[PDB]
């Protein structure tokens, strides 16, 4: 509650100061506080603040509430993924320039939806609590935690002093929890690829166009997918050590697997398998994201960035490979 | 999930599905 106080009364720097306009940036020597402001410059600089009505205190209690709603305890999955997430994002919208080319709704639903695409998640994924029967698969049907993850985004929303959107419009709440639902959903790595297929082919046929209400909400998805895995697009330092985290989260599932679970995992999560990581990172960036950041820059040049870091933390991995 | 059977084993050895 104090953090609120602190944090409802401080200066939030200008984005220059913050370096959030760059794909190149980084979290690792931020405060807590200093990220929560970030956020709330991230909110003002789409205009988001004023043209929805959002007072300070309120936006401020919940951008607090979604931080503790991360679990600290997990290696990769916790709110500073949700923060680089939202930044790289925030970074696509200005820098890579797309907010020129969507709604105020849409932005507002884009942001609020990166920040919780993750809630409470437990470090472990899709696979692993469908076959391990959770409550929780048994309660949802497909994409289980990213349906969580938003049952949970919504919980907060709803909550006293959280309204952030209470200066909506019942049509435009309505439909920008529509938005953010579809966006969360996107985040699921399984419908990435059940999708991307149709919208890869758009690009390559040069016919992919924004106006067409569909074509939109399909890049809409690419776009989540994009950020949500940006961490693969950093600087080599920070590559190496982000890499470092998702790496101790999967083993740490993995070892879950031969202890309850009684089965092998795979060797991505097979924590023995330590020295076969470069070649699993350099088949996932060629299965899962140069294939996707190619496509966004055809989309929007600025947009670039992505795609270079990315083929250039190819190249150190399979050098890697090779030892 | 319901992918195409050839898909399977990639779709496998990474975390998906
Ligand atoms: C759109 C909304 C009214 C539906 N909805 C929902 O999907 N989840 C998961 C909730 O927890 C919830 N609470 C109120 N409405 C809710
Ligand atoms: C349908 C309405 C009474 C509920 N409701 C709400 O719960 N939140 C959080 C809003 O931001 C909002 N805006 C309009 N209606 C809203
Ligand atoms: C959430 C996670 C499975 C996605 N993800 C990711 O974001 N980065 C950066 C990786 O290097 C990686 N390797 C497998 N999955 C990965
Ligand atoms: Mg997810
Ligand atoms: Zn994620």
């Amino acid at each position: 509650t104090r953090e609120l106080q602190s944090l409802a009364a401080a200066v939030v720097p200008s984005a220059q100061t913050l370096k959030i306009t760059d794909f190149s940036f980084s979290d690792f020597e931020l405060s807590d506080l200093e990220t929560a402001l970030c956020t709330i410059r991230m909110f003002t600089d789409l205009n988001l603040v004023q043209n929805f009505q959002m007072k300070h205190e309120v936006l401020c209690r919940w951008i607090l509430s979604v931080k503790k709603n991360y679990r600290k305890n997990v290696a990769y999955h916790n709110w500073r993924h949700a923060f680089n997430t939202a930044q790289c994002m925030f970074a696509a919208l200005k820098a890579g320039k797309i907010q020129n080319k969507l709604t105020d709704l849409e932005i507002l639903a884009l942001l609020i939806a990166a920040l919780s695409h993750d809630l409470d998640h437990r470090g472990v994924n899709n696979s692993y609590i469908q076959r391990s029967e959770h409550p929780l698969a048994q309660l949802y049907c497909h994409s289980i935690m990213e349906h969580h993850h938003f049952d949970q985004c919504l919980m907060i929303l709803n909550s006293p002093g959280n309204q952030i959107l209470s200066g909506l419009s019942i049509e435009e709440y309505k439909t920008t929890l529509k938005i953010i639902k579809q966006a969360i959903l996107a985040t699921d790595l399984a419908l990435y690829i059940k999708r991307r297929g149709e919208f890869f082919e758009l690009i390559r046929k040069n016919q992919f166009n924004l106006e067409d209400p569909h074509q939109k909400e399909l890049f809409l998805a690419m776009l989540m997918t994009a950020c949500d895995l940006s961490a693969i697009t950093k600087p080599w330092p920070i590559q190496q050590r982000i890499a470092e985290l998702v790496a101790t989260e999967f083993w740490e599932q993995g070892d879950l697997e031969r202890t309850v679970l009684q089965q092998q995992p795979i060797p991505m999560m097979d924590r023995n398998k330590r020295d076969e990581l470069p070649k699993l990172q350099v088949g996932f960036i060629d299965f899962v994201c140069t294939q996707l950041y190619e496509a966004l820059t055809h989309v929007s040049e600025d947009c670039f960035p992505l795609l270079d870091g990315c083929r250039k933390n190819r190249q150190k991995w399979q050098a890697l490979a090779e030892q | 999930e319901a992918f195409n059977h050839l898909e399977l084993h990639e779709l496998a050895q990474y975390g998906i599905i």
